[PDB]
């Protein structure tokens, strides 16, 4: 739960939010392969409540109503087919498991949901599954409303109604047993591993009692012997009863610390400045490295309320974005994974973004396919920053450098700064309003690179800037305070 | 900025008070909230 099963020298994930199974075997295929990606995270695959008002808003997929592989990406067989031939082109797939809980408990009952099964959320009964009134915790938990009233107390917190949804007893070994029997189906069906959803609202020991039941990792593509990577949605920025560390144990844990911290800096708020970073990682007060799931933004938080609020970089902000999500990618914290993101239509009503709730590009419900346009750019408003050249280039980026040290840390006392990784990569970030013109020792054996940012290296030439760093490894760099992007970034495999 | 915000779960964020509406729901304990309540609506 801790060794990620990427593809051997594959160091990302990217959260492909929303997209329909088909599109993700495709993109696999003709894309994510190819450029190195490690892996794909996927909207939640088992059956939903239908939520018709709003609109089929996208927070549906987190109300279970049962295991089916059955949702609005796709079925059972489309979902397979995609783990299959994503494997095949060296991604791996992980699922976004929503196990805490079912739907609404005061959702009627019928049959509105993805697959057609029924389930009677009042009656804590959802016969597909099957689970009745005695899995659920509500004789556990304490409070008069059975819901969550307080963060000062975990045991609320874990054993009541997180926002009015059916807290599963986790406790109880049938709730493992069918929990532990959808995510081994997913297994078998050659998943390498699982965000665990709402992870703060489980006990940290019913999770892992959860885990020791999985099987290993699918051996057509994995070793024998392989356990699922895991990762746990926790959010602590710190001063709660409830911290990160409690989790350690079951694998790695979402730090948002990370995007939050990241994110003022690069916007220059609250008297923060990039050259700060230079202690960045453990030395923020951050989880250990080799706990932590890092990313600048994901689905909840880039809509500007999440875990971070407004300091939260998205794609909407696409120059700054691009600086912390090449900072991000460069430096060696944590296990990095990139948004992949929709357009919607924000519309901010005193503050708050009245269509933060709106679901995926769709024709009455139905999920557009994602098309590609000439200039690799995403039609049908998925946003595709993934396919972001200075993204992608920053993830192999990432990927050559792996196991290379934090090295050659250079500022200027502002917002301009650099470091490098061993002798395989390099990248420099001007943040200052000012022009960058500095020599900088870059770790790197002489030669001319290819800056991966502006452009790439295509065959032997350079389609961007290019970098010549000397024999002692030296190499001017000048960057102005207006440039398209203005940060360059070059390693081992750019140099001509 | 950075604003206040206090987000519970997909679908569900508040708003740092020291005390709620009629027509809203309290989340003690918050740590963005610095002592305060989280008030939110439900979309459900
Ligand atoms: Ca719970
Ligand atoms: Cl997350």
């Amino acid at each position: 739960q801790y060794a990620p099963q990427t593809q051997s020298g594959r160091t990302s994930i990217v959260h492909l939010f929303e997209w329909r199974w088909v599109d993700i075997a495709l993109e696999c295929e003709r894309y994510l392969g190819p450029k190195g990606f490690g892996g794909v995270q996927v909207s939640p695959p088992n059956e939903n409540v239908v939520v018709t008002n709003p609109s089929r808003p996208w927070w549906e997929r987190y109300q279970p109503v049962s295991y089916k592989l059955c949702t609005r990406s796709g079925n059972e067989n489309e979902f397979r087919d995609m783990v299959t031939r994503c494997n095949n082109v060296g991604v791996r797939i992980y699922v976004d498991a929503v196990i805490n809980h079912m739907c609404g408990s005061g959702a009627a009952a019928g049959t509105g949901t993805t697959c057609g099964s029924y389930c009677n959320p009042g009656s804590r009964e959802f016969p597909a599954v099957p689970y009745s009134a005695w899995d659920f915790n509500d004789g556990k938990c304490k409070t008069a409303s059975g819901g969550i009233e307080s963060y000062n107390d975990p045991y609320q917190v874990r054993d009541c109604q997180l926002v009015g949804l059916l807290d599963l007893a986790l406790e109880k070994d049938y709730v493992r047993s069918m929990i532990a029997d959808y995510l081994n189906k997913l297994i078998d069906i050659g998943v390498a591993g699982f965000r665990i959803d709402a992870s703060k609202h489980m006990w940290p020991g019913d999770i892992k009692a959860v885990l020791d039941k999985l099987h290993n990792l699918n051996t057509n593509w994995f070793p024998a012997g392989s356990r699922p990577f895991i990762f746990q949605e926790v959010i602590d920025l710190g001063g709660e009863a409830i911290s990160s560390s409690e989790y350690f144990g079951n694998g790695r844990v979402t730090e948002f610390k990370y995007g939050a911290k990241l994110g003022t800096v690069v916007r220059k708020w609250s008297g923060e400045k990039m050259s700060y970073l230079k202690n960045w990682g453990e030395g923020w007060g951050f989880m250990p490295s080799d706990r932590a799931l890092v990313f600048v933004d994901n689905h909840d938080n880039q809509r500007g309320h999440g875990a971070g609020g407004s300091s939260i970089l998205t794609f909407w902000d696409a120059r700054l974005y691009k600086v912390a999500v090449g900072f991000m990618l460069a430096h060696p914290y944590g296990f990095t994974r990139v948004m992949s993101s929709y357009r919607w239509a924000r519309n901010f009503v005193n503050g708050e973004d009245v269509n933060d709730w709106i679901g995926p590009p769709n024709n009455n419900g139905v999920i557009k396919e994602v098309t590609i346009n000439a200039d690799t750019t995403c039609g049908n408003d998925w946003v595709c920053e993934h396919r972001w050249r200075e993204i992608r280039n920053m993830v192999w980026f990432r990927n050559v450098v792996d196991g290379q040290p934090f090295a050659n840390w250079w500022d200027n006392g502002s917002n301009q700064v650099a470091f490098g990784r061993g002798n395989r990569g390099f990248i420099v970030f001007n943040n200052d309003d000012w022009q960058l013109s500095s020599t900088l020792q870059t770790g790197l054996p002489g030669g001319t690179y290819c800056n991966v940012i502006s452009g790439d290296k295509v065959g032997n030439s350079c389609t961007g800037i290019k970098v010549y760093v000397s024999s002692d490894g030296t190499a001017q760099f000048s960057i102005s305070n207006s440039a398209q992007d203005p940060f360059i970034a070059i390693h081992a495999e750019s140099k001509l | 900025e950075s604003g206040n915000s206090c987000y519970i779960y997909h679908g569900v964020s508040g708003i740092c008070k020291a005390s709620c509406a009629e027509d809203e729901k309290a989340m003690a304990g918050m740590g963005v909230c610095e002592g305060h309540l989280c008030c939110y609506k439900t979309p459900w």
